[PDB]
C-alpha cells in the first residue's frame, strides 16, 4: 500500500498580472492584451479610399481655389485634409462652415456638372488680385464674379434652373460684402446689393454689409459663401440687384452618402488597414484601442485605459 | 477560485509540465514520472479560445461621426459635442473594465474547476483501491506498475483486479 | 450488494441554441426569446390618447389650414402624423421648422383661445386663391392677413396683449415675402416692410425680402412663420409698418408638456398596447426588439441583434 | 459547467424524466424506476424563474425625445443627432449581448451545481453502505426493497440498519 | 467511536436584504449602500474656488451692471450662480445667450484689460436712468454708450486693434434699439445706425431694430450683446454709423479653460468637499448618488435608484 | 449557493461565532467548544475587501458639462440636450444594477465555496478516521481529547496515530 498518483496542473517561471473583479494584480500563466497601443506611422490607402487634399482643406477644394484642381473628379471614403492647407483666393467666410463642410466630406466625391447661366447685361468672369493663379488676376473657378456692365448698368437678375435629372443637387453661391460705398457702386451700381436664392420649400435672402475689414491678402472685402440643395422635381432661382458670387453649375449628391473626413499631418503610405486614427492606421486584431477617440473605419472602441488583460490561462504558482 | 484546487489543496503547479495544463505525476516501484492529461488540457483551451473568439468579435464600422477637436470655445453646441463622447468614452471604458474582470474571474474558476474535475474523475476510477492523502496525491494501496498507471491514466484501469489486495492492505 | 440507484437529470429530442461567454452554440432544454421581432400591422387607440392628423401636419393643424378643422380642441399623447399630408394654403416656410413642430407636438393639445386685435385702419381677413375653403378664397384661419385700407393706407401698428393668466401663451404670427416691389405697394403701401414682436426680455425683427420664388398654386410669394411664448405675467408687442401676417389670437401651453408626435402611415385599429413603432405597435413582453429606433411609450429597449435567447434549462444531452 | 455532473460524469439526461429537472433511477430485486425529486426540481426552478422576472423587469418609459430620420443631410446638428442616436443603440446592444451570455453561463452552472447537490445529498445518507460507481450511480451493498428505496428518495433511510450487512458485503 | 466536531459559519439576528440575479431579497450578514442620499445643506468652499454672483448673475458680472463691482478680478473653479438674481441696467438680451454665458463660465475668470478706443467726434460715457449707480445715471462699466457730438454729428467709426499678446482676447459690444425714428436721431443722428465687427477671418453685421418694447425700468428700448474672439496674431476693426455700444477693453481667455457654473441657492460655507450639486456638497465615498444630475467636481456617478446594497457578508440564516 | 453549503447541508449558522466568518463545533469526552478558523475567514473576507475597493475606485472628475434644467422648452436643441442627459442616466443606472447583482451574486458563491473548502480540508486530514454524518459535522471513531481537537484546527493532527483505534470502531 505504498504507490502514488498526483494530479496537477502546469507552471512557468513568470506569468502576467490580470484583474478580476476581487483582486487588481492576480499572475496568470498566459494573458492577451486588449487595448492596442500602437499605430502606424502613416496612413493606409488601401482597401478605403482616400483622396489627399494637400494645400486645400475640402471647402476651398469644392469652391475651386487656386492648387485645388488635383481634387476634380475625386471620389473618397476618407476625405484627408491637411492642418497645414492655405487659403490662396478672395477672403470668405461660410456662415454655416462646419455644416457645409460636412455635407461636402459625407457625400464623398467632387463631380462637378458645369451649366450655362443666362445673365442679363452685367460682366461675367469677374477676378481679383488675391487670387492668382500662375500669376495673372483669378476668382474660384466654380463661381462666377458679377460685375456691372460697362455701360454702368447692373439690372435685376431671375434666373430659373428645373432639376429633372435623378439625383439630388448641391448649387454653391456668395455674396460680396465691399469695403465702401464706393466700392460698392464702382462693382454693383447700386447700393444696397442684394440676393435671394429659392427652391419651392426654402429660401434664403441676403443682404451685404459693407464696411472696413482686416487687410487679407490686400483686400478689406469678404465673400460670404451659402448653399441650396435641390431634389428631383424641385427648381432653383436666382434673385439680385447686386454683389452675388454666382455659380457655374451644380455638385452631384450621392442618394446614399457614407463617406466622411479626417484631418491629420499623417502621410499617406502604402500599407494595407481598414482603421485610421489621426495619429495614423491601427494594424490590429484587438478589440479596443486607447490612440485616439477621432477613429474612421473599422475600428477597434476607443478607451481611456493603457491597458487590459485578458487571462488566457490559470493561475501561476510556481516550484 | 471556487473550488479550491489550484493554489488550494493543489500547493503548487509543475513547470516540467511541458505539453499541457493538467496531468499525472506518480511513484511505484519501477520509478516515477509526469504525462499530460489531454482531456481536461483540452476542456479548458476550449473554453478560453472560446471566450477569445466571442471578444474579438464584432465591428465598430464607423465613417461620419462628429467633431471632436476644436480650437477654441464656441458655446452650447460645443459644449453638447462635447459631453457626447466624453459620455461614450466613459461608459465604453466602464464596459471594457468590467468585461475583462468578469472574464478572468470566470477563467479562473474554469481552470480550477477543471483542475478539480480530473481529480475527481481519478477518485472515482480507483474506488476501494485508494484513498486521498490531501495533497491532489492517492495513495494506492497495492502494487501498481507502469501498465497499471497507465490504465489509470486513460481511464481503462480495472479496480476489481486489485480490490482483494487492496482492501486487505488498507485495513489490515 | 448488488442494488443500484442513479441519480439523473432530464432531456428532451431536440433542444434550443444559445450562446454563453465561451460558447456561441450551447444547446439547452428550453429557452426564451428576449428580443421583439413582430409588430402588429395597426395603431393601438389604447390606453394611449393618439390624435390622427389625416392631410394634416402638425404644423398646417396649428395655422389653421384648410382641412385642419377637425384638430380643433384636439387633445393628445401621441400625435399620428401621415407621410402623405398635403398643404392646401398659402406657400410658407418655418425659418426654425423643427423647434415650433416639437413644442406643438411635446405641449399635446391644440386649444386656441380668440382674442381681438385693434388693428388700425388697415384692412383685415385678406384671402387668397392659393388657400381654397370650400372653393372660395381663404386663409389660415389662425392668422389673420393684414393689407392696406381702401385709401391706400398702412399706417404704423402698436398694439400689446398682456398675460394676466396662469398659463404660458404660445403666439404665432407671420410675415409675407412679395415676389415684386409692385406686390409690395399694392398689399402693404411701405416699401420696405417690418414687423417687431417683443415680450419684456426676448424680441423678435423681420425685414421682408422682396423676389420672384417658384410658383406654388399660383403664388411666387411666401410667408415665414415665427412664434412667441409669453409667461404669466409678461406681456407680447406687435409692431409693423406693412407684411404682418397678424395672430387671431394664441394656444394654450400646458404647464407640463409630456406629449409627442410619431410620423408613420400605418392605420389606427382597435388594439389595446401602450408601445407605438412607426412600423405599428407592439405587443410583448420582452425587454428588447429589433423592429425601430422610432419608438414611443412603454416600450422594449431597441436593439441590433435579431435575436437573443435566454436559457430558462439545464443543457441538454439527450438518449 | 463549473462541477462536471451534467455533461460530465453523468453521460447523458433521460428523456423519460417528464415530471421533473431531476431524479433517482434505481434497479433491484422488485424491479427498476424512475422518479422525479422535487427538492432539486423546484430549487433550479426558483432560480431560473428568478432570473427571468428581474429581466422582464423594467419600464423604458419614453415619449419626446429626438428626430431619427432624414430625408436630406443638413449638416452639423443633424450628424451629432445621429451620432447620439447611433451611439446609444450601440452602447443597449452591448448591454443585451453581455447580460444574456451572462445569465445564460450562470443558469448553465446553477442547473450543474443542483445536480451535484442532489448526488451528494444521496451520497451523504447512504453512509458506508455503498460506493460511486463514478457514472452518478450508487452501488448499495445490502438488499433494499421498494420501500427502501422510497426512504432514501424521501430522505428518511436510515443507514444504521444495514450498516452490518453492508460492511460485511463491502469488505468480505 | 464517538466524538463529532462540526465545521459552520457565522450568523447575526437580523441581517440585511440584497439584490442577486435570481433573487431580489436575499438576506445577508453584512452590506455596504452604493447609492449617496443625503447631502450637506450648503456649498463647500474648499479645496475648489467658489466664487458667489449674489445679486449678479455672470452676463451682468461680465458686462459690469451695478452691483458687480466685487466680481472684478474674480477668479473660480465654480461661479455660484443665484437665482434670485436681479438685472440692475438698462434692458438688454443676449441673441446666443448660453453660449456667451457658457464662454465665460468656462474660462473661468473676471480678468479686464482697458484699452483706449479714439473714438472720433462722438460723446462717449452715454448714461440711463434705468442704469442707477448709487442713485445717479449710469451704465455697464465694460461698455461705452456712444452718441452724437453736441454739433449733432456721428461720423463713421473705423477703429483698429491688434493682438500681439500670447493670449486670445474677449471683447463684447452692444447694439442699441431704439423705440422710434425719432430716439434713433436724438441719438445717432443717422438713420438707420450700423456696426460691423469683423477679425481676419470672421465678421459680424447688425442692423437696429426701431420699435416701441414693453416698458423696462421706464425703458422701451434694448441693447443687444455680442462677442469677439481674437487670437493672438489676429485683430478686431469696429465699423459703425450710429448705435454702438463699445467696449472699454478685453476679457483675457485662459489658454485651458477647465471651469464652469452651478445654478442654485444654496449657501456657501465652511465645509470640506470637491463635489457639489444644485442641492449642496456631497461629503461621501460610495460610487453613486441619486440626489441631482446637476453635479460639478469629483463627484459619485449619478443614478436613479434611491438605494443598492452591496453584499459584504455570507448569507445569514441564524439560529 | 453553487457549492450548497451555507443554507444547504449546512443547516444553519451560529451565532455564538462571533470572532470569525468560519469555525469548529466539537463534543469529546472532555466537553464542547466553538472556535474560528482564520484561515477561511480571512480568504472571504480578503475577497470581499478586494470587490469593495475595486468599486469605491473611480473619479468621475467632471467640470464643464450641459445644461440639465429647463424653463421652458426651446425646440430641437433642448430636446437633445435632454435626450443625450437621459440616454446617459439611464445607461449608468442600468450599470450600476447589474453591477450590484453580479457582485452579490459572486459573494454569496464565494462565501458558500469557501465554506465547503474548510469542510473539505478537515475530512482531508481525517482520512479513514472519521466519517461524514451530512450535516456539516464528522463522526471521530476514536478517543480525541482537547489536544487532538486543536491539533485537528491547526492542522497538525496526525491521523496514523489513530488509525488502527478508529478502523476497529469503524468496521468491528
Ligand atoms: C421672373 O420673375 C417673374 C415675376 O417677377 C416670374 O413670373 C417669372 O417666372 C420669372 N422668370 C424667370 C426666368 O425667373
Ligand atoms: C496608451 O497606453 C500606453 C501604454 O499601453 C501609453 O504609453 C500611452 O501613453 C497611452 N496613450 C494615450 C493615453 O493616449
Ligand atoms: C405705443 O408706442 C409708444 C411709444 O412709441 C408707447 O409709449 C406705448 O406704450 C405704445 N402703446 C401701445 C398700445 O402699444
Ligand atoms: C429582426 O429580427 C428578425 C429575426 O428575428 C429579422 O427577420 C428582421 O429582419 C429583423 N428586423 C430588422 C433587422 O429590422
Ligand atoms: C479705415 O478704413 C479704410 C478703408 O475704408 C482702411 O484702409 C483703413 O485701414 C481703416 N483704418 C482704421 C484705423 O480702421
Ligand atoms: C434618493 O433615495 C432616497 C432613499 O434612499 C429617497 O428618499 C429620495 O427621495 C431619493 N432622491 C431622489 C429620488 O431624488
Amino acid at each position: 500500500g505504498n504507490p502514488v498518483i498526483c494530479m496537477g496542473h502546469h507552471a512557468v517561471a513568470n506569468g502576467t498580472m490580470v484583474k478580476t473583479l476581487a483582486d487588481d494584480q492576480v499572475e496568470v500563466v498566459t494573458a492577451q492584451e486588449l487595448v492596442e497601443s500602437q499605430n502606424l506611422p502613416e496612413l493606409c490607402p488601401s482597401p478605403l479610399r482616400l483622396v489627399d487634399g494637400q494645400t486645400c482643406d475640402i471647402i476651398n477644394g469644392a469652391l475651386g481655389s487656386p492648387g485645388c484642381d488635383h481634387l476634380n473628379g475625386a471620389e473618397w471614403d476618407v476625405f484627408i485634409e491637411r492642418p497645414n492647407a492655405v487659403d490662396t483666393c478672395y477672403p470668405f467666410d461660410v456662415p454655416e462652415y462646419q455644416s457645409l463642410r460636412s455635407i461636402l466630406a459625407n457625400n464623398g466625391k467632387f463631380e462637378f456638372i458645369a451649366e450655362e447661366f443666362q445673365w442679363n447685361t452685367v460682366k461675367q468672369n469677374g477676378k481679383s488680385g488675391a487670387c492668382k493663379r500662375a500669376n495673372v488676376n483669378d476668382f474660384f473657378n466654380r463661381l462666377n464674379w458679377l460685375v456691372k456692365s460697362d455701360g454702368n448698368a447692373y439690372p435685376l437678375q431671375n434666373l430659373t434652373k428645373i432639376n429633372n435629372g435623378d439625383y439630388a443637387r448641391l448649387y454653391i453661391w456668395g455674396v460680396h460684402h465691399p469695403s465702401t460705398d464706393t466700392e460698392q457702386t464702382n462693382l454693383y451700381k447700386n447700393n444696397p446689393g442684394g440676393v435671394t436664392v429659392s427652391t419651392k420649400t426654402s429660401q434664403t435672402s441676403v443682404v451685404p454689409n459693407i464696411g472696413s475689414r482686416p487687410l487679407v491678402r490686400g483686400q478689406s472685402g469678404r465673400v460670404s459663401f451659402y448653399w441650396t440643395i435641390v431634389e428631383p422635381g424641385d427648381l432653383i432661382v436666382f434673385n439680385t440687384i447686386g454683389n452675388l458670387i454666382a455659380p457655374r453649375g451644380h455638385y452631384k449628391l450621392n442618394n446614399q452618402k457614407k463617406s466622411t473626413i479626417l484631418n491629420t499631418a499623417i502621410p499617406i503610405g502604402s500599407c494595407v488597414s481598414k482603421c485610421h486614427t489621426d495619429k495614423g492606421s491601427l494594424s490590429t486584431t484587438k478589440p479596443f484601442q486607447n490612440i485616439s477617440r477621432i477613429a474612421v473605419g473599422d475600428c477597434p472602441r476607443y478607451v481611456k485605459q493603457g491597458s487590459l488583460k485578458l487571462a488566457t490561462g490559470m493561475r501561476n504558482i510556481p516550484e | 477560485g471556487l473550488f479550491g484546487a489550484i493554489a488550494g489543496f493543489i500547493e503548487n503547479g509543475w513547470q516540467g509540465l511541458i505539453d499541457g495544463w493538467y496531468g499525472f505525476r506518480h511513484q511505484n516501484a519501477e520509478g516515477t514520472g509526469t504525462a499530460a492529461d489531454l482531456k481536461s488540457t483540452q476542456a479548458a483551451i476550449d473554453q478560453i479560445n472560446g471566450k477569445l473568439n466571442r471578444l474579438i468579435e464584432k465591428t465598430n464600422d464607423k465613417y461620419h461621426q462628429i467633431e471632436k477637436e476644436f480650437e477654441q470655445v464656441e458655446g452650447r453646441i460645443q459644449d453638447l459635442e462635447k459631453y457626447v463622447e466624453d459620455t461614450k468614452i466613459d461608459l465604453w471604458s466602464y464596459n471594457a473594465e468590467l468585461l475583462v474582470a468578469l472574464e478572468n474571474q470566470h477563467t479562473i474558476d474554469v481552470t480550477d474547476s477543471e483542475m478539480n474535475k480530473l481529480f475527481e474523475r481519478v477518485r472515482r476510477q480507483l474506488r476501494e483501491n485508494a484513498e486521498d492523502k490531501g495533497n491532489g496525491c492517492f495513495e494506492i494501496f497495492h502494487k501498481c506498475d507502469n501498465n497499471c498507471i497507465e490504465s489509470i491514466r486513460n481511464g481503462t484501469y480495472d479496480h476489481d483486479i486489485y480490490r482483494d489486495e487492496a482492501i486487505n492492505n488498507r485495513f489490515q
